[PDB]
Formats: C-alpha cells, structure tokens, sequence
C-alpha cells in the first residue's frame, strides 16, 4: 500500500492516492528520444525534487505543464510534476517500474 | 541524460 523509491527506500507516494486520469491510472507514453515508460497517475507525491522550470513541449496529458521528478534523496528519475491544468489543476506522473510498493 | 528523462 506504500511505494518508495527502488534504489534507496525513500517514501513517494501511495496506492490510496492513485488517480485515474481519462479513465485510467495506467498511461503508457514515449517521450522524444524514444524511452517508454508506465506511468501511473497519482494525486498526490512527496520526497521528490522538481527541477527545472514547466514545460506544455511534448505533455501527454493535454493543458498541462510538466517539471522532471527526482527521488529527493538519491536523485534517481521517478517521473514528472504536471501542473497548470484543470481538474484536476496538478498532479504526478510516475514511472512504475522505478517504484517498489509495500506494507505502510 | 535530459533527453532521456523529458516527458
Ligand atoms: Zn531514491
């Protein structure tokens, strides 16, 4: 019912928070250099740092911005901060396969 | 690596 980040154990999120985004937590996207990734929604994230300013360039997610998600403690890539949309206005995108879920 | 982590 928690995910942590995989690669040191820091605490991201939950399974509570997940989000279905049109119709579905489960987006599966490329990005420009052609990576793949599972992106689960989720409502809510902490223990993350954003970096960068946002970005609308390439969103999969149509009205919104996105900045880059670091685990805040190993700085390892978890996905993205998306904001300056509507309802819901922010939310996260995280690559699944970089979380490890487990008990509280 | 800012090529591979753009969403
Ligand atoms: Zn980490």
């Amino acid at each position: 019912s928690i995910f942590r980040c995989r690669q040191c154990g820091q605490t991201i999120s939950r399974r509570d928070w997940l989000l279905p985004m049109g119709g579905d937590h489960e987006h599966v996207v490329f990005n420009p250099a052609g990576m793949i990734f599972r992106v689960w929604c989720f409502s809510l994230a902490q223990g993350l740092r954003l970096i960068g300013a946002p970005s609308g360039e390439f969103s999969w997610f149509k009205g919104y911005d996105w900045t880059i998600a670091l685990c805040g403690q190993c700085g390892s890539h978890l996905g993205w901060h998306y904001e300056g949309g509507s309802q819901p206005q922010t939310f996260f995108g995280l690559i699944k396969d970089r979380l490890a879920e487990g008990p509280a | 690596f800012f090529e591979q982590m753009q969403n």
